């Protein structure tokens, strides 16, 4: 809170906040994109896909 | 250099060539495998293989006559090769086998013999000949449900279902007079094979015409027959070309001989001044390739064959050949047309002059039989020497630019991509 209760230095640095965790989620969605890549995306069968893929 | 051609009865079509050592006649007919169905399609190679079957090819060979004959998609030809004085000989052989004996190379231990000589012939074929099977496909399916389609060897089940009924079925509607042409190569004269051949009379069905069908179409398509156990990847692709008889006839043939053909194993081939091997040699993209102006009666296919061991770049291959391609609609130059014209005269010349009358033979029937003339080779040149880098252009932007095509292969072809990614590569992005 920085202080007694929710008051001026809760707020700021709420926007300070809310400003930077959008960029965390940026470089995360990165790494989950790079997971998805090494083993490539399932199907619907939940069998194999390497016999017929499409670009 | 002379096509002398005259009409009696039979259509007589000679060229001499005085010296020669050897001399070969017979006759032509206007109808091979576009002619069949899907059921009896083979009969022709049948008849050719009877034709030059043990037992009658050594009554020609004790008369010291060779046999020769070759099946097509337009054409079909029977050939009996003699020395210069048996002109005469080969004329008699000629007509024995096509009206006496017309049935006596038809006997139930001759037909079984051949029938199953055929049978190993065409499978050894599918399971070996890959370019060959490959380009063999590329026609069945760019033609599909039309006469191009049908394979020349005829395919092992419409073969091993052919009944000697069949044979004559066939021969008795093709094996006419109006679809026939007499051939005479070698050296011997005009005048001295027409008259051999206008003392004996006899018509035998005459009046009588082939069966007609429907018109040849292209067909965007493709057949893919992958096969990880071969050790290379055979592909042919193609749009639609142009028929024999065609105003484009030779800027086609011409637009091919730009592209050329390529053998990465013979170092002068590796030389040549072909812009796009600049680009597939870096990372050796493949073993060999081979552009062509395939013609025929209704239609034809301008496109490359190749074969390669670089299955993980197969994608680079195709694009680079078909970004080259994009050029001769909007940046072909004139030195690229003027290297092919020379290269076109070469080659075209190897072909119509040969020390071997039995390719003249069939180039000559086959000719006269869709033209009612042959094009003597100094006229060709006039033609093609023709030919400006606006013609070449013209021609590409309606052959070329954005349209169809035909895609075929066999081995290790899972790098080769979607029928749409190819397709897209026919074109250029542009403001
Ligand atoms: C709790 C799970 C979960 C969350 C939340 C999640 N993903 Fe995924 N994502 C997956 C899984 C698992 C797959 C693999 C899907 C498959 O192939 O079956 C996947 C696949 C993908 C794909 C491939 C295409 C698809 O939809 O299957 C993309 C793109 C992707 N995720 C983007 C994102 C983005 C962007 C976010 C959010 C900012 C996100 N994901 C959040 C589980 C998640």
């Amino acid at each position: 809170w920085g202080g007694f209760s929710v008051s001026n230095p809760t707020i700021q640095r709420f926007f300070a906040l809310h400003y930077l965790v959008p960029f965390i989620i940026a470089a995360m969605v990165i790494m989950h994109l790079m997971a998805l890549h090494i083993h490539g995306s399932s199907n619907p069968l939940g069998i194999t896909g390497n016999l017929d893929r499409i670009p | 250099a002379e096509v002398t051609q005259l009409s009696n009865g039979i259509v007589v079509a000679t060229e001499h060539n005085p010296s020669a050592h050897t001399a070969s006649v017979g006759v032509v007919f206007g109808s091979g495998a576009a002619n069949e169905n899907p059921y009896n399609n083979g009969v022709s190679n049948l008849w050719k293989n009877i034709f030059l079957s043990k037992e009658n090819s050594a009554v020609a060979a004790k008369e010291g006559l060779a046999l020769s004959s070759n099946i097509s998609r337009d054409f079909q030809s029977y050939i009996v090769s003699s020395l210069p004085g048996s002109t005469d000989k080969s004329l008699d052989f000629l007509n024995q086998s096509f009206i006496q004996q017309k049935a006596n190379l038809l006997s139930s231990s001759n037909f079984e013999a051949t029938k199953k000589s055929v049978l190993k012939q065409v499978q050894d074929f599918e399971d070996n000949d890959h370019p060959n099977r490959v380009l063999e496909h590329l026609h069945s399916t760019a033609f599909q449900n039309t006469p191009l389609s049908l394979p020349t060897r005829g395919t092992l089940e419409s073969l091993e279902n052919l009944v000697v009924a069949d044979l004559e079925s066939f021969a008795n509607n093709h094996f006419l007079n109006s679809n026939a042409v007499v051939v005479g190569t070698g050296n011997i004269k005009h005048e001295d094979l027409v008259n051999s051949i206008e003392s004996k009379n006899l018509s035998l069905q005459t009046g009588t015409k082939p069966v007609l069908k429907k018109k040849a179409a292209f067909l965007g398509s493709e057949v893919r027959l992958r096969d990880d156990t071969l050790p290379k990847a055979w592909i042919s692709l193609a749009v639609e070309g142009e028929p024999v008889n065609s105003p484009n006839y030779f800027v086609a043939k011409l637009a091919a001989q730009i592209f050329g053909s390529y053998n990465a194993f013979e170092p002068a081939s590796r030389l040549q001044g072909i812009k796009l091997l600049d680009n597939i040699q870096e990372y050796q993209l493949c073993d060999n390739f081979n552009h062509f102006s395939l013609s025929y009666k209704d239609s034809g296919l301008w496109g490359f064959s190749t074969a390669t061991r670089n299955v993980t770049m197969i994608d680079d291959l195709i694009h680079f050949t078909l970004k080259q391609w994009n050029r001769l609609t909007i940046s072909v130059t004139d030195t690229e047309v003027e290297r092919a014209k020379s290269l076109l005269k070469l080659q075209l010349g190897q072909l119509y002059e040969s020390g071997n009358p039995v390719n003249d033979a069939n180039l000559l029937g086959a000719e006269v039989l869709i033209k009612g003339s042959k094009l003597s080779l100094g006229e060709a040149f006039k033609k093609i020497d023709a030919i400006t880098v606006k013609d070449v252009k013209a021609w590409a932007g309606k052959r070329l630019w954005d349209q169809d095509i035909a895609i075929a292969g066999t081995g290790q072809i899972e790098g080769l991509l979607d029928y749409m990614r190819i397709r897209s590569d026919m074109s250029m992005m542009r403001w």
